């Protein structure tokens, strides 16, 4: 188990760390995280008490480095920094362990859900949508803007994430017009799994993503992504049946988690009634459609 | 965007631009089977492709066998359209090609930007405007070549004949729209008003008869005085 620790907590804040959260006080003696579970990449989220404008926060992996947080008044912000001395970083975290100033990473054993929304997302390939080379974690907030987004200002601060757009050449053969927009499989088996992700893994790690910077930050770009993702997958009529059954997986999660007063923001109703009821995959969501119609049978 | 009563002297600037109506691409009857079943049976039909500006209509003929063994005909013939439509663009020299293509059926939109992919800056737009053009096959001369087509074939025509010797492109399509609506609205009726006076003749070159400035006032007259009397009819006014 790892430890993420704070320097101070000079401002009241909303902080997250995946699916949980819990609120500091102004100059609370808050001192960090603890017992965060290695196997995974995690995120540490941030929304000031003061300011709920941009939340923000950090991808991060424990494996690759120690990583702490401190609070910038110059910027206003709690920042993420890489300790390099190791037996700096320990020794910090074993006083801060042992007056006990570190909230325990509350994970009931039972419960897989971090896994289950996470599953396919790696680091390397977050580093590569969020484009930062000096820092072995990422950055995310509310406002950030998507490659695609800005083709419609500044690129250091963007979301690289895979352009998809059916009205392009690129998801369209010369020859095959009707064809291929009235099934995407050309678009999503050749143009996007064989060539650009390389494997259905890295696409389900970027969706998986796109759906968590959604729901974590209100990153309005990071929700297009999910939904433009999923619906390719549906809109197409040749779709390698693991995949199928994956994507069902990873949604229904995805759904369950999600909070109930989000659903008028974070759901696209025309994406989600066409995926589950006119699409090609119409019938092969069923645990989704489940969810779906149980938890938010108003959307559909 | 879309194309409406606002914007409508946009139609006749300097800015090539093309009408597509798709009405009458799949024709068909409908009829019973020998068992009771109901079954269609295709028509040639035809794509209206009209410049507003300077009468211009590439009325690309559709004939039956591009239907042979193929499903969702309906569907197909809006790509069919758009597959037609673009290939006229590619086929036209550069300064010919249109700089806007309105459709006059919003079903038309998609359809057509996919194929149009490689020339993004022509602009498709949908309208507001009712417009006649099904009634295109009202015209004897077309519906006649329509009919008789054997296989696919474009045939070019004037639709305003020579009128614009006489009138600006705006009122020759106001006359084209009041002559088509009033075709679509009573057929029969309209043609009695173009033909009932035997002295005008249609030339062997034009679609429409050779009526005098003063004679076209009096047909567009009886023309309004047609459209007017079925609406009281089907309204009951
Ligand atoms: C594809 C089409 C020919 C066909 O439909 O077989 C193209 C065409 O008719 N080009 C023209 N350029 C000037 C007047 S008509």
């Amino acid at each position: 188990m790892n430890t993420v620790p704070f320097t101070s907590a000079p401002i009241e804040v909303t902080i997250g760390i995946d699916q949980y959260s819990f609120n500091v006080k102004e100059n609370q003696p808050f001192h960090g995280i603890k017992d965060i579970p290695i196997g995974h990449v995690h995120v540490i989220h941030f929304q000031h008490a003061d300011n709920s404008s941009m939340r923000y926060g950090y991808w991060f992996d424990c494996r690759m480095g120690n990583f702490y947080i401190q609070y910038d008044p110059k910027d206003g912000l709690y920042k993420m920094m890489e300790e390099r001395d190791g037996a700096k970083f320990e020794n910090i975290v074993h006083n801060f362990k042992e007056r006990q100033m570190m909230v325990s990473y509350p994970k009931i054993d039972e419960d897989d859900t971090w896994y289950n929304l996470t599953e396919f997302v790696q680091m390397d390939k977050i580093r590569k949508i969020v484009r930062k080379d000096e820092n072995q974690f990422s950055y995310v907030d509310s406002s950030m803007t998507t490659v695609q987004e800005n083709e419609l200002s500044d690129p250091a601060h963007s979301l690289n994430y895979t352009v998809i757009n059916f009205k392009s050449r690129e998801a369209i053969r010369p020859g095959h017009e009707m064809e291929d927009f009235l099934d995407k499989s050309y678009y999503l088996n050749t143009v996007m799994l064989q060539g650009i992700f390389k494997n259905s893994s890295n696409y389900f790690g970027e969706l998986q993503f796109a759906f968590l910077n959604a729901m974590f930050f209100g990153n309005y770009g990071s929700s297009l992504q999910w939904h433009a993702m999923i619906e390719l997958i549906c809109s197409s009529a040749t779709v390698p049946k693991h995949m199928l059954d994956k994507l069902d997986e990873i949604l229904y999660y995805q759904i369950k988690t999600l909070p109930e007063q989000y659903s008028d923001i974070l759901l696209n109703e025309r994406v989600w009634n066409i995926c589950l009821y006119s699409s090609f995959q119409k019938n092969s969501l069923h645990n989704t459609e489940k969810i779906m119609e149980n938890k938010y049978p108003e959307l559909l | 965007g879309a194309m409406n009563s606002s914007n409508y002297a946009e139609l006749f600037n300097n800015d090539i631009k093309l009408f597509v109506d798709d009405t009458n691409v799949y024709r068909v009857t409908v009829h019973k089977t020998f068992e009771g079943n109901v079954a269609t049976k295709a028509i040639n039909g035809c794509i209206f492709t009209l410049n507003p500006k300077t009468g211009h209509l590439f009325l690309k003929i559709i004939h039956t066998s591009v239907w042979a063994g193929q499903k969702r005909l309906s569907q197909l013939a809006k790509w069919k359209t758009a597959e037609e439509v673009s290939a006229l663009v590619r086929s036209l020299p550069k300064e010919e090609q249109p700089k806007q293509i309105i459709v006059t059926r919003k079903a038309m939109l998609d359809p057509l930007e996919v194929h149009m992919l490689d020339f993004p800056n022509i602009a498709i737009r949908p309208t507001e405007l009712r417009l006649p053009f099904s009634a295109a096959m009202s015209i004897d001369k077309l519906s006649d070549v329509v009919m008789k087509a054997t296989e696919p074939q474009m045939v070019l025509f004037n639709i305003y004949d020579d009128w614009l010797d006489r009138i600006s492109s705006y009122t020759a399509f106001s006359r084209l729209t009041l002559l088509l609506r009033a075709l679509k609205t009573n057929e029969e009726s309209a043609k009695m008003i173009l033909l009932s006076d035997p002295t005008i003749t249609i030339k062997s070159y034009h679609l429409w008869p050779s009526f005098t400035d003063e004679q076209w006032i009096t047909i567009e007259s009886q023309m309004r005085d047609l459209i007017l009397t079925e609406y009281g009819r089907k309204y009951n006014v």
